[PDB]
């Protein structure tokens, strides 16, 4: 996250830490739903270009964390994973549209001060909170600058823009599936998510009933908090028959 | 920079 | 897991359950055209 502040302990419950066995490196960030389902981006798990394709056996899933590097004796929660689930129209070839995978894990966790689910947006929250101007939320260990790791998660405010200005910022083919946030040049503002914050949640707090939404899931973008350009991220909510589907197919 | 996690949850 | 969540989902134990806000959730809420 560039431009972000340390988090408060407990302020993201939800935030997963995806972690690589061997090197063990952090690989990427992904959220909590329920006791047993992890979403991330499909690009942390599968990206061809690069020769990546990790498997169950490859990876740990760590909740609770704080910190990047300590192993939070007490506080954090390891899990294994038991399947990971590609939407099957992911497309790595061109623009990472549909940029969302699910991950069950092997056994249940159990929520405690730092570990408890975000809500998934149903049509009218998302249609009434996903508009330009309004201000969500990432959380990340990822990088602090394009080219600086922090020790503790980092968080960031940034503005949805409308979806011409973030068309119009890339030659990369936008679609339905993503939107993108961020300060105009012209704001005097900053702030992004970057390499390693990716895959975590992008999400914003209902002044309905109090509760916190993921709407998004940090996917791509050119750089780091370069001016002029924004970070885009997929949309929850017009993937979410595939997350029920998944779910009521293979578990809860 | 990670710091060792417990040997269990490797297996 | 699903629709609007899970039943308990996006009240954090630290803050909405004790009624604590954390320090810029108010620039989240004031973007909404201002919230309450
Ligand atoms: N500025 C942004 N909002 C931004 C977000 C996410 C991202 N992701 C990448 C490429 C990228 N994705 C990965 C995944 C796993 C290891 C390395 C890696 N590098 N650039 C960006 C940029
Ligand atoms: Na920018
Ligand atoms: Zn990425």
């Amino acid at each position: 996250i560039v431009e972000g502040s340390d988090a408060e302990i407990g302020m993201s419950p939800w935030q997963v830490m995806l972690f690589r066995k061997s090197p063990q490196e952090l690989l990427c960030g992904a959220s909590l739903i329920s006791d047993r389902w992890v979403l991330t981006a499909a690009h942390c798990l599968l990206y061809p270009p690069w020769d990546k394709n990790f498997t169950e056996n490859d990876l740990l899933v760590r909740i609770g964390k704080h910190s990047r590097t300590r192993y939070e004796r007490n506080i954090e929660k390891i899990s294994m994973l038991e399947k990971i689930y590609i939407h099957p129209r992911y497309n790595w070839r061109e623009n990472l549209d549909r940029d969302i995978a699910l991950m069950k894990l092997k056994k249940p966790v159990a929520f405690s001060d730092y570990i408890h689910p975000v809500c998934l947006p149903d049509r009218e929250t998302a249609a009434s909170l996903l508009q330009a101007g309004y201000k969500g939320r990432v959380t990340g260990w990822g990088n602090l600058k394009e080219t600086g790791q922090p020790s503790v998660l980092q968080v960031v405010n940034l503005p949805i823009v409308e979806r011409p200005v973030c068309k119009d910022s890339t030659r990369i083919r936008i679609t339905d599936n993503m939107f993108c946030a961020g300060y105009k040049p012209d704001e005097g503002k900053r702030g992004d998510a970057c390499e390693g914050d990716s895959g975590g949640p992008f999400v914003m707090k209902s002044p309905f009933n109090n509760r916190w939404y993921q709407m998004g899931i940090v996917s791509w973008g050119e750089g780091c908090d370069r001016d002029g350009k924004y970070g885009f991220y997929t949309h929850v909510f017009r993937l979410k028959k595939w997350i029920q589907k998944v779910i009521d197919q293979f578990g809860e | 920079d990670f710091e060792e996690i417990p040997e269990e949850y490797l297996q | 897991t699903f629709g609007s969540g899970e039943a308990d989902c996006g009240l954090r134990p630290l803050f909405e359950k004790k009624s604590l806000e954390d320090k810029t959730e108010r620039e989240l809420l004031e973007s909404y055209i201002d919230g309450r």
